């Protein structure tokens, strides 16, 4: 609960000229870690460590940038992941585990749930030791499964998920209130309710328009 | 030698000044009240703000570009030329959106952008077009920024259009008048690659001198060309960023291009995947539920053998620009197709055209005034 002790303090931080400072760095590194570690977020800390790496190149550490990227990759569709890119140099991509951080980064971006998992490499006990961000990227494809499926097969939605059990299948099945239909998909949504058509309907401005052509 | 007698001369009389606008902004009334009296014109004491936002902007790109070790401009500045000015209370006139506006301004430049909630929630000051069509400016480029491309494109539309009813007159957009026309057409024309089988907008936004060249231009970017990603990219980069000044252009220094690889690869990583996106949405949802004989069709369309059809024809669905279904037993592809709005021009004209008619009877009743 370090993350709670922190929010206070780094929040006066980085509204001030301390963001800009690159003495703050310990301090603000400890709380990057503070983020992965006890699954929390806060993209300000990020980005301003982000943005005192992009100053001084020499101060950029591998694993504290690690620990902002794959928590940037959690927290998908959105852009926190883009500003990552943007203040990483072109020395810096090309680090450990940088590079591979980042091509798993790409996957998930174009939405290739398949390959992410196949993608991934075991051995680097880094990524086991981020707290969630195993479930986190399962809660992302699922999130983004709601959003454009109207069904999903049984064995589909599985091999999405990194190639699931019938009974670890049961968790995500369970999760969106998701279930089971004749022979033999998995219902996500209905048809109607996935569409969402704003379209032709306008010509409905009668009431402004009379109120200024009034006089 | 007089590149640099000109540069230092800019920011020590900035720097002298930036102590005068603490001191007088904040306790000194006396000295504000002597200061409404005595001219004719207010506008000398304002427009020396927002003067110096692009030109200090200016002499420090150009100290940024030229030291890029041993880091003395970007910290400085941060620190207490940003700050200093701007955190503080404001000055009473729109002074206090200028020196934000200023703020807005060298906080764009870098990449650091996140605190745009609540410059907005300190614009308390009513939205003059003077300081709305600035914030717009940059308000529609963090849109941009945030892949909303269906939100900042309306937005480009209104600062383009030339009837947000600006007269100007006395210099507040001066030297930069075609930056405002050029940039403005030039982020509008990355975000209609993005999503457009929409807008039905693009009508009011650009004239058709320029939609007709840009018009091509996505086609030929999407469908058959790689050409376009280059020539897009060169004009999108000074106008993405802004960087005021590029320095002097020689061998024999360094020191400038260096500042210029990550600035430009920053916005090769925007553009890479989100024109990719493109030319799957290119390519006319012909029948908006697909039987076996479309679905083919689409897929003999995508990829060819064998290997992997399927697989990426699901990926891509994923990303914002398809809401479909898959069926087991029927195995069928349903989708959906939605289109815009036809006019949404004529409304909006109507104020515009009468403004038209305003002017028009207000202007030779100006002449009407000094001829009589």
């Amino acid at each position: 609960a370090m993350f709670e002790q922190m929010r206070a303090n780094v929040g006066k931080l980085l509204k001030g000229i301390d963001r800009y400072n690159p003495e703050n760095l310990a301090t603000l590194e400890r709380y990057v870690e503070t983020q992965a570690k006890e699954n929390a977020y806060d993209l300000e800390a990020n980005l301003a460590v982000l943005k005192l790496y992009q100053f001084n190149p020499a101060f950029f550490q591998t694993t504290v940038t690690a620990q902002i990227l794959l928590k940037a990759l959690t927290n998908l569709p959105h852009t926190d992941f883009t500003l990552c890119k943007c203040m990483i140099d072109q020395a810096h991509q090309e680090e450990r585990p940088i590079r591979q951080i980042l091509y798993l980064g790409d996957l998930l971006e174009t939405c290739h749930f398949q390959a992410f998992w196949q993608a991934l490499d075991e051995n680097m006990d880094l990524l086991e030791g981020i707290t969630g961000f195993e479930d986190s990227v399962r809660k992302f494809i699922c999130h983004v499964v709601g959003i454009t499926y109207q069904h999903i097969d049984r064995w589909l939605l599985a091999e999405m998920l990194g190639d699931l059990t019938d009974s670890q299948l049961k968790m995500w099945m369970s999760k969106y209130g998701w279930s089971a239909d004749e022979s033999g998909q998995i219902f996500i949504c209905s048809q109607e309710e996935s569409i969402k058509p704003k379209n032709i309907v306008e010509k409905i401005d009668f009431d402004s328009v009379s109120s200024i052509m009034a006089s | 030698q007089w590149l640099w007698d000109i540069i230092d001369e800019f920011i020590y009389q900035f720097q002298s000044f930036s102590q005068y606008r603490c001191k007088t902004a904040k306790k000194s009334e006396e000295e504000i009240d002597f200061l409404r009296s005595n001219p004719k014109i207010w506008n000398v004491h304002s427009v020396l703000n927002v003067l110096h936002s692009l030109v200090d902007k200016s002499n420090i790109n150009r100290q940024l570009e030229v030291y890029t070790s041993g880091g003395d401009p970007e910290s400085v500045a941060g620190e207490y030329g940003r700050h200093s000015l701007y955190k503080m209370l404001g000055y009473f006139s729109l002074v206090g959106l200028l020196r934000l506006h200023s703020l807005l301004g060298d906080y764009y430049q870098a990449i650091k952008v996140l605190e745009n909630i609540e410059l907005n929630k300190k614009s308390m000051y009513s939205r003059v077009p003077e300081c709305q069509v600035t914030t717009y400016y940059y308000v529609g480029f963090a849109y941009l920024m945030m892949r909303r491309y269906q939100d900042a494109i309306r937005v480009f539309a209104n600062i383009l259009l030339y009837i947000q009813r600006t007269k100007s007159m006395f210099q507040r957009t001066t030297y930069k008048y075609e930056m405002i026309n050029k940039q403005n057409e030039q982020m509008h024309a990355l975000l209609a690659i993005a999503l457009t089988m929409y807008p039905m907008r693009i009508d009011e936004s650009i004239h058709l001198q320029l939609r007709e060249k840009y018009g091509d231009k996505m086609l030929r970017m999407q469908k058959g060309d790689p050409q376009v990603y280059e020539e897009l990219f060169s004009y999108s980069c000074p106008k993405f960023l802004s960087p005021v000044v590029p320095n002097y252009d020689s061998v024999h220094p360094n020191y400038h291009k260096e500042p210029f690889l990550q600035q430009l690869k920053v916005f090769s990583d925007e553009v890479q995947q989100q024109a990719q996106l493109s030319t799957i949405r290119s390519f006319l949802k012909l029948y908006t539920t697909m039987p076996v004989a479309k679905l083919a069709g689409f897929l003999d369309l995508t990829e060819q053998e064998f290997r992997i059809q399927l697989l990426v024809f699901k990926h891509k669905m994923k990303n914002l620009v398809w809401t479909s279904g898959i069926s087991a037993l029927d195995g069928e592809f349903q989708s959906a197709s939605e289109v815009d709005f036809y006019i949404d021009k004529d409304m909006i004209h109507i104020a515009d055209t009468k403004v038209a008619r305003r002017y028009g009877d207000f202007f030779i009743r100006q002449i009407h005034k000094f001829e009589e």
